[PDB]
RNA sequence: AACCCCCGCCGUUAGUUGCCAGCGGUUCGGCCGGGCACUCUAACGGGACUGCCCGCGAAAGCGGGAGGAAGGAGGGGACGACGUCUGGUCAGCAUGGCCCUUACGGCCUGGGCGACACACGUGCUACAAUGCCCACUACAAAGCGAUGCCACCCGGCAACGGGGAGCUAAUCGCAAAAAGGUGGGCCCAGUUCGGAUUGGGGUCUGCAACCCGACCCCAUGAAGCCGGAAUCGCUAGUAAUCGCGGAUCA
């Protein structure tokens, strides 16, 4: 959920991009 | 977690390095608890401060990467 | 600890992060806007005096 | 709600059958404003509706809703002292809201995994009579007729 | 070639002065595109109305910063010297590119 | 020849261009049945046509943008209504009674202070 | 099959299988598959016997785990325990090791509520 | 009440926003020629007043209908009387009286405000199939940024580091908006639900992350199968749900 520190929904809520999401 | 330069206040080594010469004592009051335990720091006695007094905490090769503050409790009920 | 404390925030004779915000009129520390350099309180007094140009009681 | 009778909120007719009742039933399925699923899910059931029975989903739905239309219910009252459960009439507007609610509520009560099949089976059983949603109707209707005694204070 | 930007708080004066330039520059020189009202920059500021424990009913106001635009296409010296002594602002922010 | 009508709803706005032809209609590229795939209310904006029978007699190049997806369909629902009523005065007689010509004032309410969602008050207590 | 030499994930997709292995997670689950050329979707039950050994040999050697892993994690704490550091003393009183809340919550390291008042 | 503001319909002023809508060209991106139509942009206006028809009525006014983008306060905001609570704050500031004055004032280093056998309030994340995961694809508003937001390429699993273009900003950036669409897998399991906890490795800020930051990766995966007595919010674009911004600030 918006709590899993290791996924899409997690990084969306947490305010970070991280590995489990696009970047540069 | 800091990596470029394993910080540790100079006045720590400035005071202990001269000890590394003639292999002198170890008695010395300190305050830089935020400093790391120097790799070459083994076998010494830096009395760390905790807001009340200096803890005569002895060092060993097991306690190295950690900060010198860890081995000086601040909360009085350990 | 109010005057020698607003003086402390002025000299900046030491490290970077140690300097911090402060109100111009009073000396507050929290709720101090950078734009005006003022605390939320006086800012509301002045804004009712019009001593803050362009500012007006917003509503929508 | 003390002033006016408050106008009943009219809803937009179905973009697939044109009846306002269908969409109303859709809304109960809906959740968190995700009205996208409810419509789809409802029609998903309709797909299974014909697969099982030769009947069209439009009539089977109207048959199901009718069989779960409670003619009478019980409402609590204060006789200036004690508190009975007076049996009495039931507004037309209500009979629908309930016949839809219980339908949806009881729909999720089924064991099936996929939601649509639960509403499809429910709608069949409701139109039939053996529906669980129908029980919540048959059951409530009793409560009323049991207390037929306290009907004097019908107000 | 030449361009002018007029940021300002009091849109009342910034509207009339945006007119003044269009009055002179046009009626004494090249073509000048009419005043273009740009999207306004706005800084609101909500703040606890009271001086203490009352985190609500807090008052808030704004600080608009209106923008208006005007362009003189041909730098005719007839308009250049007039638009250099005829003006008279009070709180407008005039700028000029090329 | 042509027709036109604007449609606003929820920051969303739409220009409706009509041109006699098949059932061809596409808003800002992409086939219409592609810019609203999976969405059930898709055929809503097209409803204004079924009133005038001209469902299979007109084409449409539409320009809609701003706001969210669903609100757009309603902007076209009115955009087209303004269209075929434009280059056809007496068509109004049976287009307002059916209800298609209205801006729909419904818009999102501003969040209030001391609240959570302009109306949802915080959890009350006493303990 | 008994892959971890002790653990025995079976009858379900292989990619999720090795997950149930202690010391193996979702990450190494996807890696081990590719690092031995194996279909992730296939079930553990119906699978090539040769592949069984292949997946086993890899993981059982690539990275330590299980009882020795547990004793490793426990050793890293045993040292803290004896070292006399603040980090260890939080394992001592059983309190959290992140300096986090203690006036409330922290139930996970404190166990159920002791109440009394 | 009304005079002010935002949001609804429309007109005038305005053409670096916008559109082959119109023709031409095109490296087929509104990039170029070009125009103010439209959209948008922020200024001034227009419009709605029970004015019109009907029934009641002394009137005020109410009920229904037509026309209208909008009918009796169209929706939202700003604004809160004489006063009451010996309400709140002398710690924002001001101030009468009172007290200290090598000190009840000043400087720093380290500590604490982060303490935990508990209790209450407010809240976040979930117990899942109207769901979770992975890939692809579409639609916002309002905002903030020149020792600041950083396109684009290179290294890295990643947070980040280096090179480096654009930008006193409707011209450049923060910027994928998520839910949703399509596809695919999971098949009712304390599970691909759930991420608390913790071991190890690591990036950034900043003199400095033991006390005491945040973020990334691997591994470890807890309680929790809808919650006792009790109790809260909301009447319409509202509740519910989904995501984005800013102030504060290294
Ligand atoms: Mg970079
Ligand atoms: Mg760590
Ligand atoms: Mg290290
Ligand atoms: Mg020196
Ligand atoms: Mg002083
Ligand atoms: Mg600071
Ligand atoms: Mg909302
Ligand atoms: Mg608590
Ligand atoms: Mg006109
Ligand atoms: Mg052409
Ligand atoms: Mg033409
Ligand atoms: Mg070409
Ligand atoms: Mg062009
Ligand atoms: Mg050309
Ligand atoms: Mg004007
Ligand atoms: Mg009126
Ligand atoms: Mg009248
Ligand atoms: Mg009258
Ligand atoms: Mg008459
Ligand atoms: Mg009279
Ligand atoms: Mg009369
Ligand atoms: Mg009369
Ligand atoms: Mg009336
Ligand atoms: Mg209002
Ligand atoms: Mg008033
Ligand atoms: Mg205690
Ligand atoms: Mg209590
Ligand atoms: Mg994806
Ligand atoms: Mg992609
Ligand atoms: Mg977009
Ligand atoms: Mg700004
Ligand atoms: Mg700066
Ligand atoms: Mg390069
Ligand atoms: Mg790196
Ligand atoms: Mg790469
Ligand atoms: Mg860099
Ligand atoms: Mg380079
Ligand atoms: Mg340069
Ligand atoms: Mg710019
Ligand atoms: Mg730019
Ligand atoms: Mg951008
Ligand atoms: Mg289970
Ligand atoms: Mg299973
Ligand atoms: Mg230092
Ligand atoms: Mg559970
Ligand atoms: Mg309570
Ligand atoms: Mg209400
Ligand atoms: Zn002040």
């Amino acid at each position: 959920g918006k709590g899993d520190r290791r996924t899409r929904r997690g990084k969306i809520w947490r305010g970070t991009y991280g590995k489990y999401r696009p970047r540069k | 977690s800091l990596k470029k330069g394993v910080f540790v206040d100079d006045h720590l080594l400035e005071k202990v390095l001269e000890l590394n010469a003639k292999g002198e004592k170890r008695l010395i009051k300190t305050w830089s608890r935020r400093s790391t335990i120097v790799p070459e720091m083994v076998g010494h006695t830096i009395a760390v401060y905790n807001g009340k007094q200096h803890v005569p905490v002895y060092i060993t090769e097991n306690m190295v990467g950690h900060k010198l503050g860890e081995f000086a409790p601040t909360r009085t009920y350990r | 600890a109010r005057k020698a404390l607003i003086e402390k925030a002025k000299r900046t004779p030491k490290f970077k992060v140690r300097a911090y915000t402060r109100c111009v009129r009073c000396g507050r520390a929290r709720s101090v806007y950078r734009f005006f350099g003022l605390c939320r309180i006086c800012l509301r007094e002045l804004a009712h005096k019009g001593q803050l140009p362009g500012v007006r009681k917003a509503s929508w | 709600a003390r002033r006016r009778r408050a106008e009943v909120r009219q809803l937009q007719p179905d973009l697939v059958y044109g009846d306002v009742l269908v969409t109303a039933f859709i809304n109960k399925i809906m959740r968190d404003g995700k009205k996208n699923l409810a419509a789809r899910i409802f029609y998903d059931a309709c797909k299974i509706i014909q697969e099982k029975t030769g009947q069209e989903p439009l009539k089977v739905f109207k048959q199901a809703v009718e069989n779960v239309k409670p003619r009478m219910e019980v409402r609590s009252r204060r006789v200036g002292g004690a508190n009975y459960q007076v049996p009495m009439e039931v507004s037309p507007r209500r009979q629908q809201s309930l016949a839809l609610r219980w339908l949806v509520q009881a729909a999720n009560q089924r064991p099936e995994r996929r939601a649509a099949v639960r509403i499809a089976h429910e709608l069949m059983d409701a139109a039939e009579g053996k529906g669980g949603a129908v029980k919540k109707k048959e059951d409530v209707e009793r409560m009323a007729e049991a207390n037929r005694a306290y009907a004097h204070y019908r107000w | 070639k030449i361009r002018i930007k007029l940021r300002g708080f009091d849109h009342k004066t910034l509207d009339a002065s945006a007119q003044k330039i269009v009055e002179a520059a046009r009626r004494s020189g090249a073509q000048v595109s009419g005043p273009i009202p740009l999207p306004t920059r706005v800084r609101r500021f909500t703040v606890i109305r009271g001086p203490f424990k009352h985190k609500d009913s807090r008052e808030h106001f704004e600080l608009r910063t209106h923008n208006r635009l005007v362009d003189i296409i041909n730098p005719n010296r007839k308009t250049i010297e007039q638009l250099m002594t005829l003006d008279l602002p009070t709180g407008v922010e005039i700028e000029i590119k090329t | 020849e042509q027709y036109y009508g604007t449609g606003r709803r929820k920051e969303a706005v739409a220009r409706v261009f009509l041109r006699p032809g098949n059932g061809k209609v596409t808003v800002n590229g992409q086939d219409f049945n592609e810019y609203f795939q999976g969405l059930v209310r898709a055929v809503a904006a097209l409803e204004p046509l079924r009133a005038v029978d001209a469902l299979g007699r007109f084409d449409a190049y539409i320009t809609v943008r701003g706001g969210g997806k669903s609100g757009q369909i309603d902007a076209i629902k009115l955009g087209i209504a303004r269209a075929l009523v434009q280059y056809n005065p007496d068509y109004r007689a049976k287009l307002k009674p059916l209800g298609f010509l209205t801006r729909d004032a419904r818009v999102v309410e501003r969040k209030k202070y001391g609240k959570h969602k302009a109306r949802r008050a915080p959890q009350y207590s006493k303990r | 099959a008994r892959i971890a030499g002790v653990e025995i994930p079976r009858n379900k997709r292989v990619d999720v299988a090795l997950t149930y292995i202690y010391g193996i997670g979702k990450a190494r689950a996807k890696e081990a598959l590719e690092k031995t050329g194996i279909n992730p979707a296939t079930r553990v039950k119906d699978l090539t016997e040769a592949e069984v050994v292949r997946l086993r040999e890899y993981v059982e050697n690539t990275w330590k785990l299980e009882g020795e892993l547990r004793a490793e994690v426990a050793a890293n704490i045993k040292r803290l325990m004896d070292i006399g550091c603040y980090r260890g003393l939080r394992h001592r009183r059983g309190l959290p090791v992140r300096g986090q809340r203690t006036r409330t919550n922290a139930r996970t390291r404190k166990g159920p509520r002791k109440t009394v008042a």
